[PDB]
């Protein structure tokens, strides 16, 4: 071998943690979409 | 260590809709039997 002309080391590569894309409907996330309908169909039902 | 980000399904709050409708029909039961007694008296 010759003289070391470039210094380096073993490091780690993972995929970069992606851009946090919430979506335009992120606030409706902790409840499933079924429940939001079942609220509204029961919202009309109680008011009827 | 592997815990998940889980939304509530409909099964989690399932009985609340049941006691909602049960509270509805009970009011349907009372709204009948309050008009009948005043129509008798």
């Amino acid at each position: 071998f010759s003289k070391p002309f470039m210094s380096l080391g073993i490091s780690i590569m993972i995929k970069k943690p992606q851009k946090s894309k919430p979506g335009v409907f992120s606030f409706l996330d902790p409840l499933a979409y079924e429940i939001w309908m079942c609220i509204v169909f029961a919202y009309i039902g109680v008011s009827v | 260590s592997k815990e998940k980000t889980s939304a509530l399904s409909l099964s989690n709050v399932a009985g609340v809709f049941y006691i909602l409708v049960g509270g509805l029909g009970l009011a349907m039961l009372v709204a009948l039997i309050e008009f009948c007694y005043k129509s008798r008296a």
